[PDB]
């Protein structure tokens, strides 16, 4: 199993990855319909949805196998639950997904 | 449950799906202008051959069968016959029979025939027009235009041989062959059946990854330039492994062995087709040692790294 | 360590290794009367391309690089360069440029070029006679008999597609090509240097077994007949396995799937060839569907059952 | 391991018959083959007959038309039927045996030997 150690944003984040990691991955945040908000990938790849885009920027250290993420120039639309996603990939088998619990911000 | 795999292969020691000759390079450009949906070279990473997609590499683009004479004239009609020499199936579903041409253009190339009965043999000059009204595939006729009108025998063995391409006629400077227009297999406004899908990348700043070569050109000033979406030797790899995928896509990384270094990544879709990061018309610059990798099966989460 | 296997293949389904057509049937005979010694289609099980043998189908028997006009003549001398189209080495350990004929006949096909300023293209029927004084490809030079004395263009990419053989000039019927008498790849009286070996059966009783095609005939009265020792395809995929060999013989089924019996026993010898216990000359007369099962690695102590 | 329990030899008169059996077992795999070789004083060991798990069989030029080899699956045995015995055919027939697989080299055994006498008595 993978658990995650995030961390939380207050009122108007870092979610950290241990366990049966693969070197394989993506990380990045969703929030409540659900919506994603920003995502980076092991190769480097980085994706943002539109709204946070510009303003919000994600980043990882690969080491401690946690990611960040920068939230600024905060707005009203931004309130939310914002729950850490990881996907671990393998050669030989499926994605392996887990959750965090979320944060509400 | 097989592990999934691509061949260890450079680019210059493949082959091109789509016509009989070798892969040269690695081209990516926006495809939104026009339909992709070419039906050789179509083949599922699990190993399914989809549209006229057949294992043979010299296969591609030839004709068999036997030929009728069109009175007066240089011209010739083959009743079709499968790659076997055995009886032709219309009924059978796919667009057409498994390797015939998937552009509209001139294809030149040679027809040959061997009697029978004494083992004399006769070669001329050939050029099938796959946009013509007369081609007609599915339904078993071809045309061909000859430099003879007297010289093939009814009722023998009869092959056609690709060469390259022409443009002739008053069309302009490399307007044709259309490599992304398919030919009408059934003949004039018959519509296609059983057709691989056409292919375009759904993520944005995604672009199709293509597999080129340079068509050998026999007249004119023809566009030479052709794309095909898998190599043939994957298609033959990805048939007999026939290993299952365990999940739409997987994470191709195109390393150099010299250095160990990865140049870039790529996804290959389930459905057989590559998409990279890029945006633009890209002529890639690689390692001539330089191959693909099979990493990891990955989804919508995964991000591909900018080519 | 990784374990041996043979491609889930029918014949068919197959390639010649030793020019561009696909596999027609299976034939054994005795081979005492010629050295059987081909070039081309020649791998170890665990891989290791021998002679001339390169990995793609549609490089055999094709040339690349410029053409000089020989004045006088219908006939062109092409300085060989690689597929890539780079220079061509003449001190690199192999007999002749990878995809050479290993055959002294005439091979017809087309001479293709492009003229590089402004894609203008042209193509015209050729013929090499692999037996000619000026055949000297590992020297780096071949000569072609064409249709013009004009249109070729110097220091510009051309490209000899092969399409069939022929017979001509006073030969005797079926007495040409001749497809085991390697050609002087150097040219007029020279020897030849690092072939694949000869093969031969030894054990008594035994045969080579022949993977065979018919080439296409262009001209007279040829002998169609092409043999080689492995299938393109086994080729490939021994270098893609690269399994390391247990033995020097692994032993082979040939099996029908719809019955699941075994049509006959064969063996596969680690340098590259198949034999089976049959005298004389044999059509094989086999089931659509079959295929070649690699069921273990023996040795001399095990004796195959009489195909 | 792979061991082989052989039979059927002794004292014999000279134009008589004999007939050995070595049957295999333990590590023993479907693709195989079985036989005799022969050892005689200051002699060369010499093959007598083989078979092969696929039918194929192998005689030395010496026993053909006298010596017949035959096999039981069931049994995994193999059988030698000797005829026409003759005072050259004396020696030491050891049973031998291959054990083939797909990933793996030849896994040999033999048997200990037994006499086989040709003379009057």
């Amino acid at each position: 199993d993978v658990q995650l150690v995030e961390s939380g944003g207050g009122l108007v984040l870092s979610c950290a990855a241990s366990g049966s990691i693969f070197s394989i991955y993506a990380m990045g945040w969703y929030r409540q319909q659900r919506e994603l908000v920003a995502s980076i990938s092991s190769g480097g790849g980085t994706n943002y949805a539109d709204s946070v885009k510009g303003r919000f920027t994600i980043s990882g250290d690969n080491a401690k196998n946690t990611v960040y993420l920068q939230m600024n120039s905060l707005k009203p639309e931004d309130t939310a639950v914002y729950y850490c996603k990881r996907e671990d990939y393998s050669a030989y088998a499926p994605p392996s997904g887990s959750r965090g619990r979320g944060t509400q911000v | 449950s097989k592990p999934f795999s691509v061949p260890v292969l450079t680019v210059e020691e493949m082959t091109n799906s789509r016509f009989p000759i070798p892969l040269e390079k690695l081209f990516t450009g926006p495809s939104s202008a026009f339909v992709v949906q070419p039906q050789n070279g179509r083949c599922t990473t699990d190993g399914v051959l989809l549209g006229t997609t057949q294992l043979s590499p010299v296969n591609i683009c030839t004709f068999r069968g036997d030929v009728t004479h069109i009175t007066g004239s240089r011209n010739y009609t083959m009743n079709l016959a499968s790659q076997n020499w055995n009886d032709y199936d219309p009924t059978e579903e796919i667009p057409a029979p498994l390797g015939t041409p998937d552009f509209v253009g001139k294809i030149q190339g040679v027809l040959t025939q061997t009697t029978r009965t004494d083992g004399s043999t006769r070669g001329h000059k050939a050029t099938v027009y796959t946009g013509s009204a007369d081609f007609a595939p599915k339904l078993g006729r071809v045309q061909f235009e000859t430099d003879t009108d007297r010289d093939f025998e009814a009722n023998q063995n009869t092959k056609f041989t690709p060469v390259g391409v022409i443009q002739d006629g008053g069309t302009t400077h490399r307007n044709e062959p259309q490599q992304w227009v398919l030919p009408s297999y059934s003949g004039r406004n018959t519509h296609n059946v059983h057709l691989a899908p056409a292919v375009a990348p759904t993520f944005p700043g995604e672009q199709l990854l293509f597999f080129r070569s340079t068509m050998p050109g026999c007249s004119g000033y023809p566009n030479m330039d052709l794309d095909c979406l898998l190599p043939q030797e994957w298609v033959q790899y990805f048939y007999q492994e026939a290993a299952p995928a365990q999940s739409d896509v997987a994470l191709l990384r195109f390393v150099n062995p010299d250095t160990g270094r990865v140049l870039f990544e790529c996804k290959l879709h389930k459905s057989g087709y590559v998409t990279v990061a890029h945006t633009g018309q890209h002529d890639l610059v690689i390692p001539p040692n330089g191959y693909f990798r099979f990493d990891s099966w990955v989804n919508q989460f995964y991000t591909l790294a900018p080519m």
